[PDB]
């Protein structure tokens, strides 16, 4: 209720981080499958 | 910013000191609607600057272009005159 | 717009200035009764040949010629009267109170 | 939870929701789990990957953490502001912006032999009005010996541009041989101090530059959308400011499932949170637990 935190409310709030991250949880699995099969 | 644009309209004439009959009759008929116009000019600009809920949505149109500007692939305090003043370094050393 | 505002206030300033130097009558110049001739020389229906339907038609001609010819003499003293004050608007004074803000 | 190299990311990390991720990593590993293995594996360009990626997690939330030093005199504040960045950029796995743009040069350029051709892989960090000021002096090099000049150093040629070109680069303001200098060196450790602080002192008078170059586009680009918007009547701006509000919820409730939606929401039951502690005690602020 009241009275939150001080760790929980330093949080800078509409920051992406988590598009960097879903990104990024996106692209490095899904590029290593493109060096290991690679042939030009 | 808000502030310096109130001030300005600290400073605009009291026109409700002639709103009496003494000056609707003795003006031009086309006089007083142009008065009457901007009187009611100064309550539209003077509702929209003391909007100051309105200034938060406002901010959230500067931040997404300035944190892509931070986002560089180089460094997030680069700029051009460090890296002109790094070119030289670069180009007047050899190759 | 606020040199517009403080003009226009200054234009109202100077048309109760040079209104109440002449004395008149507020509703005098707003009426278009007053600037209405009525000495006009009032033509006659019975010189113009008229049929039995076309007298009314003929009445209110002459009548809203005249009603206009006195509205367009009422446009006439207004905008001699605008630059009258328009050129005491120029040489005047603007000590106006400024709208009370909050600090 | 963390992948474990996020987690190695964020130990030099200073922002809130990196390290409480970290300290319950850490409270994870006292109750004995074990540590697991970071890989020795992801070839020379997924390293390279894997690391933009990583150091554009710390920066984000590092950069809004950071207030900008708008409509301030003084060069104290864009000071401060250019130290946050840079403390970024170290937290980040950056180094400093000097050793990380001319990496960037020396990248763009490895099988550059003509200097023209420098010019023009390299163009897009340097600007665009020095980029033609050395292409102005190299079409007169060029004029001189009527053959490419070469990105070689021991060329004669080259010898009478850089020349030229140091004649362009004192002309911006920027000492080239104080950094020619710096990024050399000398022997002794007493004239390598007098560089440095010559160095520095031009250093420090251009990072402030370009954060005083940041900060002025921030504020003639918010007077011109409050220029804009104070144009409007007050009834277009609640509504124009609803539909972008409800808009951009919707957007975030369309998406089912994703970390970054989650957080979103998560973070407008947080801006409620603000909004409803303070209209409880205004004098005080928001309730922080303490």
């Amino acid at each position: 209720a009241d009275a939150k935190a001080l760790d929980e409310l330093r949080k800078p709030k509409f920051s992406s981080k988590y598009l960097i991250q879903h990104v990024s949880q996106k692209l490095i699995p899904a590029v290593k499958e493109w060096e290991k099969s690679y042939q030009p | 910013l808000s502030n310096e644009r109130y001030q300005l309209l600290s400073q605009w004439p009291d026109f409700t000191t002639m709103y009496g009959k003494d000056f609707y009759y003795r003006a031009h008929p086309e006089d007083l609607k142009k008065f009457y116009d901007a009187a009611d000019e100064y309550y539209k600009l003077y509702e929209t600057v003391t909007e100051f809920d309105s200034l938060s949505a406002l901010a959230s149109q500067v931040v997404p272009n300035y944190a892509a500007r931070r986002r560089s692939t180089v460094h997030p305090a680069i700029g051009s005159t460090v890296a002109d003043g790094a070119f030289t370094n670069f180009l007047l050393s050899k190759q | 717009k606020k040199q517009a505002t403080e003009n226009l206030m200054k234009l109202l300033q100077a048309y109760k200035d040079i209104g109440d130097a002449k004395s008149e009558p507020l509703l005098k110049n707003h009426n278009p009764r007053t600037f209405e001739d009525r000495d006009y020389p009032v033509p006659d229906f019975r010189t113009q040949n008229l049929k039995a339907g076309d007298v009314p038609k003929f009445f209110d001609t002459v009548i809203s010629t005249r009603a206009s010819a006195a509205i367009a003499s009422k446009d006439k003293f207004w905008a001699g009267r605008k630059t009258e004050a328009e050129a005491a608007s120029a040489k005047a004074s603007a000590a106006f109170p400024r709208v009370a803000v909050p600090e | 939870a963390v992948s474990k190299k996020e987690v190695l990311y964020f130990l030099s990390s200073k922002d809130a929701e990196s390290s409480t991720a970290v300290k319950s990593y850490l409270k994870s590993l006292y109750a004995g789990a074990q540590v697991e293995a970071t890989e020795t594996d992801a070839s020379e360009l997924i390293a390279q990957l894997e690391k933009k990626y990583l150091s554009a997690q710390v920066v984000e939330p590092g950069v809004h953490n950071i207030a900008l030093p708008l409509g301030e005199s003084g060069s104290a504040p864009v000071k401060r502001y250019a130290a946050e960045l840079f403390n970024l950029g170290a937290q980040a796995g950056f180094e400093c912006p000097f050793i990380e743009v001319s990496k960037k040069f020396g990248q763009e350029t490895a099988t550059s032999e003509t200097v023209k051709d420098v010019l023009n892989k390299t163009k897009s960090y340097v600007s665009a009005d020095y980029n033609a000021a050395l292409n102005e002096v190299l079409s007169s090099v060029e004029a001189e010996i009527n053959g490419p000049v070469l990105f070689d150093g021991k060329t004669e040629g080259f010898k009478k541009f850089a020349a030229k070109a140091k004649a362009v680069a004192v002309s911006r303001g920027l000492p080239a041989d104080t950094i020619l200098a710096y990024c050399a060196g000398s022997a002794n450790e007493d004239a390598a101090d007098k560089v440095s602080k010559e160095f520095f002192t031009w250093f420090e008078s251009a990072y402030t530059a370009d954060a005083a170059a940041e900060v002025k586009a921030i504020e003639a680009e918010a007077a011109s959308i409050l220029d804009r918007h104070l144009a409007k009547p007050v009834a277009q701006i609640r509504k124009e400011q609803a539909s972008a509000y409800a808009s951009l919820l919707k957007r975030a409730e369309t998406a089912k499932g994703a970390k970054w939606a989650e957080k979103y929401l998560e973070d407008v039951k947080a801006v409620q949170w603000f909004d409803a502690s303070v209209a409880e005690a205004p004098a005080s602020g928001p309730k922080v637990a303490a």
